[PDB]
C-alpha cells in the first residue's frame, strides 16, 4: 500500500530545480519557465516562481 | 574644471513633453528595493523619468522596446502619434550619431 | 546668498561593494559638526579623490550668491558677475526626492536628500534643521574644495 503510492502518483509534475532561494518567504522549492525563443527584442529569460509564498523573481 | 555634459542630459532633451515613467534595467538586483540604497541605486538599474527628464537609469529593451508600459507607449498615450515619430526619428539620429 | 548647505566632510569609504564604472566612483562620507551621512558620486577621472581626504561642501542654489536666480542655460561667455570659482569641483543638478524616517503622525525629525547631477546621484541625511532650505524639484549647485 506505501509502493502504490509511488505506482501512481505520475502526472510528471515538478520539475525539482529547488535551486533559487525566494526574496520573500525565503524557499528554495520552485519552478522555472523557458518562454519568448528569439524574436526582435526578447531574449529567453527564466521566470521562477515560488509555490509556498507566490513570490516571484526574474533570473536578470 | 572643465564643462562636461552626460548622456542622460541629452536624452532627457530627446525626450518630449513631460513623460513620467518608471522602469528597471535587465541586471537590475532583485535585493535593492527590499534593502537600503532603494531610491540611490549603486548599479544605476532603475529608470526613472520624472517631467520630461532622465533622472537616473540605464535604458534597454525594458525601457524602449516593444512592451507595455514603455517610455515609447507612455509618448504615444500621453502626447501623440506626431510627437512619438518625431521622438523615434530624434532617438535613432543622435544615437547613430 | 542662496547656500542651503555648508559642511566640511571626511572620505571614509571609496566603492564599498564593489567599482561599478570606470570614470566615477561612489564616495560615503561622515561629516564632523553636524554629523551628516553623505553618499556621493563623482567623476574620478578629473577629479581624483583618496582615502581620509578632507573636502569643504557647499550646496547653493545660485552660483552668482547676489539674490540673482538662474536660469539654468549654460552662458559660458558671461563669466563676467562674479561667480563663486574658490572651487575646484562644480556640479549642477535638481534634488528629485526627499525622505522621511517618520510616519507623519507628529511631526519629522531627519531628513534625505536625494540630488541627481545629470545621473551622478547624491543622497545626504542628516536633522530637518540643516535641511529645510531642499524643496523637490528645485536646481542645485554643489561645489567642493580638497582641503589640506
Ligand atoms: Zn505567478
Amino acid at each position: 500500500k506505501e509502493a502504490i503510492r509511488e505506482h501512481q502518483m505520475a502526472k510528471t509534475g515538478g520539475t525539482q530545480t529547488d535551486l533559487f532561494t525566494c526574496g520573500k518567504c525565503k524557499k528554495k522549492n520552485c519552478t522555472y519557465t523557458q518562454v519568448q525563443t528569439r524574436s526582435a527584442d526578447e531574449p529567453m529569460t527564466t521566470f521562477v516562481v515560488c509555490n509556498e509564498c507566490g513570490n516571484r523573481w526574474k533570473f536578470c | 574644471p572643465r564643462p562636461l555634459w552626460t548622456g542622460k542630459q541629452i536624452f532627457s532633451l530627446i525626450i518630449p513633453g513631460h513623460i513620467n515613467c518608471i522602469r528597471t534595467h535587465s541586471t537590475h538586483p532583485d535585493d535593492e528595493d527590499s534593502g537600503p540604497y532603494k531610491h540611490i541605486s549603486p548599479g544605476d538599474t532603475k529608470v526613472v523619468v520624472e517631467n520630461g527628464e532622465l533622472i537616473m537609469g540605464i535604458l534597454c529593451k525594458k525601457s524602449l522596446g516593444t512592451s507595455a508600459g514603455s517610455l515609447v507607449h507612455i509618448s504615444y498615450l500621453e502626447m501623440g502619434h506626431d510627437i512619438t515619430r518625431l521622438f523615434y526619428s530624434n532617438i535613432q539620429t543622435v544615437i547613430n550619431n | 546668498a542662496g547656500i542651503l548647505f555648508e559642511d566640511i566632510f571626511d572620505v571614509k569609504d571609496i566603492d564599498p561593494e564593489g567599482k561599478k564604472f570606470d570614470r566615477v566612483s561612489r564616495l560615503h562620507c561622515e561629516s564632523e559638526s553636524f554629523k551628516m551621512d553623505l553618499i556621493l558620486d563623482v567623476n574620478i577621472q578629473i577629479y581624483p579623490v583618496d582615502l581620509g581626504d578632507k573636502f569643504r561642501l557647499v550646496i547653493a542654489s545660485t552660483l552668482y550668491e547676489d539674490g540673482t536666480l538662474d536660469d539654468g542655460e549654460y552662458n559660458p561667455t558671461d563669466d563676467r558677475p562674479s561667480r563663486a570659482d574658490q572651487f575646484e569641483y562644480v556640479m549642477y543638478g535638481k534634488v528629485y526626492r526627499i525622505e522621511g524616517d517618520e510616519t507623519s503622525t507628529e511631526a519629522a525629525t531627519r531628513l534625505s536628500a536625494y540630488v541627481s547631477y545629470g545621473g551622478l546621484l547624491m543622497r545626504l541625511q542628516g536633522d530637518a534643521n540643516n535641511l529645510h532650505g531642499f524643496e523637490v524639484d528645485s536646481r542645485v549647485y554643489l561645489l567642493m574644495k580638497k582641503l589640506a
